[PDB]
């Protein structure tokens, strides 16, 4: 047999890579929290020699037959390392690809656009372009913003994404693929045991299926939100056309959180914003996660390691250093378990600290899976074990339980129609945003969008999925899908769709186990050793089984489902309905703001 | 003269687990008094015999076996295990009669850029008989091509280094263990 061949095959790669992997994971921790010309090398070459070694095994373990394995644990390493990878192509054009992805990595960070009133200043995305996007309520200053991001920054990614479309899909499709996309839907296939197969295309049936029972939730969402920013930007938004694409909270759309200032149902009640406590309370970032700590272990998982309190930057580096202040959850190996966030004293970076330990939790618990199988089971499962965390963080029962929320504040049926409108501001506000972008590159990547008119078809489906229209014409020249951080840095964003519908499926199923009784919005399953087990038992199982068995040992389903999230904004979208009986729910895929 | 447990619990220098050495402990009096009043150690478990009645007891003699595993590799120090460290580095007998110790040494046994001296041996052609001891490293030959002393491919060498770092967490940082072995000269 090549059975016992490759047993004793893989224990050699598991022994040798974990080794060369805490080379590579320490290395990117040393930069992220200490940029240094010098550190940029130990990040590359301490993680170039773990790229080459990937690529050895990936050949070796190629040589094995693949058929010939009867255990499971062993054919499903193998097939993760079967993986021909990205050296398939040429020496010379995969050096090329490799350095178009840093020219739109940087002119992405390093994009500056000044202002035409002021040209002394100039201004990032962040925190310069960000602000103006997600505060201002001035029509022209967040056209400007818009506008000058997508021509100044985005124009100099319109010839590299035209190249790194065509390079990788030379990678791909030397490795068996059809495309980039089908490339990417690989994440989601099953070829194993009965009844738990998926197909790569059968992704995209799923995700446009499911979509379907979302357009009632989001349609009328869309005429409430539009009601109320007629009246924050009057006579600019036809009461039946789309929304303008500056209007939405941020720089892309993505999401319509910073619209709650502007969408609020019932804003004479007092705000749930509970930043101010903590700062008089003198609340560090030592209290926040000292305190989401205690938040895990009152389920019966483990307290965070000691090498984690002594190795994570759980603040801006302050008196010497240059951080990325990107919150990541960093899992180096051999137990190694950090974290990397510049927190602040507000409500927004505390719920973020228990998504963030979230990741560590799922981390900790796989660990005992071989090191070819130590990841989530989809590439959708870490982010939705990080959201139910925050929903039960979020919930008044567990604030005031903590300390923060006044004991005497009044859950009234408004403050949960204020709290389900913001919550729906950002987790359904997403979902169109979501498939249309990824649909958009699934059809590019497939070819069947001509680059001679990528930015026409972009638009036409803005419209007519999204319910968003561009301000101003933008012909060819334009590439506005780079514009976004996840298309300009090679980062797939169907897995924000997929984790979505997870996260409810999750929190539907544990609060049964942990037997909540009101709507699952004021659900918290705190104290509730029991559905921590239940939860337990799919974070160890990592990638082993298949994420359709995975999601299946919790929620019940070999699928995902689209029940679990409508049933968390009922309240909500029956509010809606009788808000929209004068409004129009729908839109116009053919009104534009200039015509 | 009393026994000199200091001699191996003390020790400046611990060997790897796969060249584990071994005491020979004789006509003298033993002081089990010092490892039962301090809980400097991380595990003490014993087999066969019970920690309090050794004290009012005699042996033939005492065999004390040094060596370091990782955190989570201690656990295999016990009769009936079947890990990498129990098959093909140190099996202790289904019929052990003596006591296992364990104790922390990130401080010492751990450098920063990795202490690479404490090894195992991770490749062997059958499981290791209880108390057996194989230190050669010879190329493993796991297919039917010959190494011809060269390893390569289907040819791993044998042992393997543990790699020790500060960063690592609690179940890979690096345990002292001493096995202490009851034989049927040495009394309390
Ligand atoms: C279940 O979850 C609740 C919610 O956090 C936890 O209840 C809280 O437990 C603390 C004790 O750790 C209580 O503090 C107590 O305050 C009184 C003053 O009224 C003080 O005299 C006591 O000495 C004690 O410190 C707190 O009131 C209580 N709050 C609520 C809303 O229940 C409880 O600990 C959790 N049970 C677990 C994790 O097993
Ligand atoms: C930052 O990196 C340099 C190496 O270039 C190192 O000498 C320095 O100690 C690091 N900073 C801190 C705070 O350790
Ligand atoms: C809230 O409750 C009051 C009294 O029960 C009722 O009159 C009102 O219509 C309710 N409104 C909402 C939005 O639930
Ligand atoms: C090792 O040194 C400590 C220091 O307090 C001592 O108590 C202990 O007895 C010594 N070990 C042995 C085996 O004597
Ligand atoms: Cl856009
Ligand atoms: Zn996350």
């Amino acid at each position: 047999l090549t059975e016992e061949n490759a047993k004793t095959f893989l224990n050699n790669f598991n022994q040798e890579a974990e080794d060369l992997s805490y080379q590579s994971s320490l290395a990117s921790w040393n930069y992220n929290t200490n940029i240094t010309e010098e550190n940029v090398q130990n990040m590359n070459n301490a993680g170039d020699k773990w790229s080459a070694f990937l690529k050895e095994q990936s050949k070796t373990a190629q040589s094995f037959s693949l058929q010939e394995i009867q255990t499971p644990i062993i054919k499903r390493q193998l097939q993760a390392l079967q993986q021909n990878g990205s050296s398939v192509l040429s020496e010379d054009k995969s050096k090329r690809l490799n350095t178009i992805l840093n020219t739109m990595s940087t002119i992405y960070s390093t994009g500056k656009v000044c202002n035409p009133d002021n040209p002394q200043e100039c201004l990032l995305l962040e925190p310069g372009l960000n602000e103006i996007m997600a505060n201002s309520l001035d029509y022209n200053e967040r056209l400007w913003a818009w506008e000058s991001w997508r021509s100044e920054v985005g124009k100099q990614l319109r010839p590299l994404y035209e190249e790194y479309v065509v390079l990788k899909n030379e990678m791909a499709r030397a490795n068996h693929y059809e495309d980039y996309g089908d490339y990417w839907r690989g994440d989601y296939e099953v070829n194993g045991v009965d009844g738990y197969d998926y197909s790569r295309g059968q992704l995209i049936e799923d995700v446009e299926h499911t979509f379907e029972e979302i357009k009632p939730l989001y349609e009328h969402l869309h005429a409430y939100v539009r009601a109320k920013l007629m009246n924050a930007y009057p006579s600019y938004i036809s009461p039946i056309g789309c929304l303008p694409a500056h209007l939405l909270g941020d720089m892309w759309g993505r999401f319509w959180t910073n619209l709650y200032s502007l969408t609020v149902p019932f804003g004479q009640k007092p705000n749930i914003d509970v930043t101010d406590a903590m700062v008089d309370q003198a609340w560090d970032a030592q209290r926040i996660f000292k305190e989401a700590e205690k938040f895990f272990v009152s389920v019966g998982l483990p307290h965070m390691t000691q090498g984690f309190w002594a190795n994570s930057m759980l603040t801006e580096p302050a008196d010497g250093r240059k951080v990325v202040c990107h919150p990541t959850a960093w899992d180096l190996g051999h137990g190694d378990f950090r974290i990397k966030m510049c927190t602040k004293v507000t409500m927004d970076d505390f719920l973020t600290a228990h998504h963030e330990m979230g990741h560590i939790q799922y981390d900790m618990a796989y660990a005992a899976q071989p090191f070819l199988l130590r990841n989530g089971a989809n590439e959708g499962f870490h982010e939705a074990v990080g959201e139910i965390m925050s929903l039960s963080a979020a919930t008044p029962k567990h604030l005031k339980s903590i300390g923060l929320l006044s004991p005497d504040f009044q859950e009234d049926n408004e403050t949960e129609i204020n709290f389900l409108l913001k919550q729906a501001l950002t987790i359904v506000g997403t979902l169109p945003f979501t498939y249309m972008l990824e649909k958009w590159r699934w059809m590019v990547f497939k070819g069947e969008i001509p680059k001679d008119q990528w930015m026409k078809k972009w638009w036409e489906m803005k419209r007519e999925i999204v319910g968003v229209v561009e301000p101003v014409p933008h012909d060819e020249t334009y590439c506005d899908p780079a514009s976004l951080f996840h298309v300009s840095n090679d980062y797939s964003f169907i897995r924000y769709y997929t984790r979505t519908l997870y996260q409810f499926q999750f929190q539907e199923a544990l609060c049964q186990a942990a037997k909540h009784e009101g709507p699952l919005h004021k659900c918290d399953i705190s104290n509730s050793t029991e559905a921590g087990q239940k939860l337990f038992n799919m974070l160890r199982l990592g990638k082993s089984e298949p994420w359709t068995l995975a999601l299946e040992n919790v929620v019940g389903a070999k699928n995902m489902n689209v029940r679990p999230l409508l049933n968390y904004f009922e309240p909500l979208f029956t509010w809606l309905k009788d808000q929209n009986k004068n409004s129009f729910v729908g839109w116009s895929t053919d009104w534009s703001p200039y015509a | 003269n009393l026994c000199p447990f200091g001699e191996v619990f003390n020790a400046t220098k611990f060997p790897s687990v796969y060249a584990w050495e071994r005491k020979k402990i004789s006509n003298c009096v033993a002081d089990y008094s010092v490892l039962y009043n301090s809980t400097f150690f991380s595990t003490f478990k014993c087999y066969g015999v019970s920690a309090t009645k050794l004290n009012d007891l005699c042996f033939s003699n005492v065999y004390a076996d040094s060596f370091v595993v990782k955190g989570d590799d201690v656990r295999q120090i016990a009769p009936g295990q079947t890990g990498v460290i129990a098959d093909y580095n140190y099996k202790l007998p289904d019929d052990f009669m003596g006591c296992v110790l364990a104790w922390n040494t990130r401080n010492i046994d751990a450098t920063s850029t990795g202490n690479y001296n404490y090894k195992y041996r991770l490749f062997r052609k059958s499981n290791l008989k209880p108390f057996e001891r194989d230190i050669s490293t010879e190329i493993y030959q796991a297919g039917n091509k010959p190494c011809n002393g060269v390893a390569g491919f289907n040819c791993y060498f044998p042992l393997r280094s543990y790699g020790f770092r500060p960063t690592y967490g609690v179940g890979h940082q690096p345990y002292r263990v001493v096995v202490l072995s009851f034989e049927l000269t040495v009394c309390g």
